[PDB]
RNA sequence: GAGCGGCGGUUU
RNA sequence: GGGCCACGGAAACCGCGCGCGGUGAUCAAUGAGCCGCGUUCGCUCCCGUGGCCCACAA
């Protein structure tokens, strides 16, 4: 039940006296509904039937959006967590694609096998597996219930792992063979099965409750701030005085850091946040946490994708 | 569809009563949705009432 | 019980609903399944709508009560979709049924409509 | 134009 | 020169699947079979055009 994204990170304070000016920027709960959508992400509960692409096409038409993109494609018959990043948040899916996933799956064996052997043999699949040629991690497998040839289980896996193929290989290890009869994604990175997970019916109904009834509350809760899509990443938080620079394509230099997560290695994907926990940009660390911590000059993060508009913070340089 | 889940437990099960919670379980997949949504008007009517809108 | 169940129907009355459907089927005209039930209410052909109380997800039939009141057509609940199916003359469940022509159940259907009127 | 995370095909 | 941002780097038909409409079935009415109509998102590199900045955080 533990994936790498579930690691607790420690915050390291670089500048004790950094403060943020409440007049600058728009932290998620100061975003007017329209702005909230522009930088929004939907934790969608995909229904079985349509493809993932089709589902996003429907969302764009119904919600009158110009742009949107989903994370890990779910197959037509599969239900569950499908992050849908909207408008200006669209490019944040690139932070989700590589994140771990969890599924509940129903396997149907093609011959009779004792419950104990089924369980014992499935447990062997935790750890590395090779599937049709590439290697992929299985972080955990938990058998929930067995009814004859029907095996209900949960599995946490590395991005790109095919549960179908896993199930097929389990069938071969047992000899009788097996196929996947039902699949549901219950987690993708920071997106999980909680109150934010919303069906298409609720999504569109809440939308109309907003546009047509004048009730903003339900639709506002249907949309997550883009910051949510970055919850699993290591962060460096920056001072107000560096924020407009970064939004203008400046790399983040050490003197601009207020605090940062421990454990950052060179080359890591990091999220650059303001002290109000707004997403500014995605980048790649050019230093370790300890380097960023002890040094007083040099480029700490190579800024690659900028999400915050250039006019949220003044050009203090 | 056979996968069910406890609305209380969060437990996934094939049973109609949660082996943990004891609560009645519900089908785990969301209802199928149409871009045409022929009865949307009426579902909204029922849903506003449920939510006290 | 489910939110689309807008009122309490006594065991007696529910049993009558199944009877009406059963009688209307071989002596009159009914439609079975929610798509045909809905079309019947929309085309103004349904004299009575019968809705199962164990439908999951609720969205399968939750539009019916508002749609019926719109078209001013009486609707009533029975406890079991499986049992409503059997009465409708099929071996599978039926989440909802519409009686189009009552037949030998004219009186039964007239009675039911009166008690629900009270429950509303 | 080169690739990753449902598209399989015939055409300039 | 460099970074960041936007737009462009094909189009039209067919098939599965799925959706809708119609019909409504000898255990798929939470929709079979058949007919007709619809229907597939983005991201990353690199390159072209255009825009904003060159900001070690004061
Ligand atoms: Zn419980």
């Amino acid at each position: 039940r533990i994936l790498p994204a579930d690691i607790k990170r420690e915050v390291l304070i670089k500048d004790e006296n950094a403060e943020t000016n409440p007049d600058w920027g728009f932290p998620p709960e100061k975003r007017p509904i329209e702005m909230h959508i522009q930088f929004g992400v939907i934790n969608l509960d995909k229904p079985p039937g349509p493809t993932s692409h089709e589902v996003v096409a429907w969302i764009k038409k119904i919600l009158n959006l110009e742009k949107a993109g989903h994370g890990g494609t779910l197959d037509p018959k599969v239900s569950g967590v499908l992050p849908v990043a909207l408008e200006k948040a669209t490019r944040v899916v690139q932070a989700l694609l590589p994140a771990g996933k969890e599924y509940v799956a129903l396997m149907h064996l093609h011959g009779d096998v004792p419950e104990d052997k089924i369980i014992q043999v499935m447990k062997e699949f935790e750890g590395e597996i090779i599937q049709r040629l590439r290697t992929r991690k299985v972080y955990y497998i938990e058998v929930l219930e067995i009814e004859g040839r029907d095996v209900l289980f949960r599995v946490g896996v590395e991005a790109g792992t095919y549960i179908r193929s896993l199930i097929h290989h389990i069938g071969l290890a047992l000899g009788v063979g097996a196929h996947m009869s039902e699949l549901r994604r219950t987690r993708s990175g920071p997106f999980k099965e909680d109150e934010t997970l919303i069906t298409l019916h609720d999504l569109v109904d809440y939308y109309y409750f907003w546009k047509e009834d004048g009730i903003e509350e339900y639709f506002r809760k249907a949309i997550q701030p883009m910051e949510k899509a970055v919850e699993h990443l290591p962060k460096v938080w920056i001072k107000d005085s560096a924020v407009a620079a970064v939004t203008h394509g400046a790399d983040l230099a050490v003197p601009g850091i207020a605090k940062l997560h421990a454990g950052i290695k060179r080359g890591d994907l990091v999220a650059i946040m303001t002290l109000k926990d707004e997403l500014v940009a995605l980048g790649k660390a050019m230093m370790t946490s300890q380097e960023m911590l002890e040094k007083t000059k040099g480029i700490a993060v190579d800024v690659e994708k900028v999400f915050m508009p250039r006019d949220w913070y003044p050009k203090l340089w | 569809f056979r996968i069910r889940k406890c609305p209380k437990c969060g437990r996934y099960t094939l049973k109609e009563v949660c082996p943990v919670c004891g609560e009645k379980t519900k089908v785990a997949h969301p209802p199928r949705f149409s871009p045409e949504d022929p009865y949307g008007e009426y579902r909204r009517r029922w849903k506003r009432e449920v939510l006290g809108i | 019980k489910p939110s689309y169940v807008k009122f309490e129907v006594p065991k007696e009355l529910a049993e009558k609903a199944l009877q009406a459907v059963e009688i209307a089927r071989d002596t009159g005209k009914i439609r079975k399944g929610t798509n045909e039930t809905t079309k019947a209410v929309e085309r103004g052909q349904a004299k009575l709508v019968i809705i199962a109380e164990d439908v999951d997800p609720e969205e399968i039939v939750a539009h019916l009560p508002p749609l019926c009141e719109e078209k001013e057509i009486p609707y009533i609940y029975v406890p079991s979709k499986k049992e409503l199916g059997a009465a409708a003359g099929i071996e599978v469940a039926a989440a909802s049924v519409a009686i189009i022509e009552p037949g030998k159940a004219r009186d039964l259907v007239e009675e039911i409509a009166m008690k629900v009127k009270e429950l509303m």
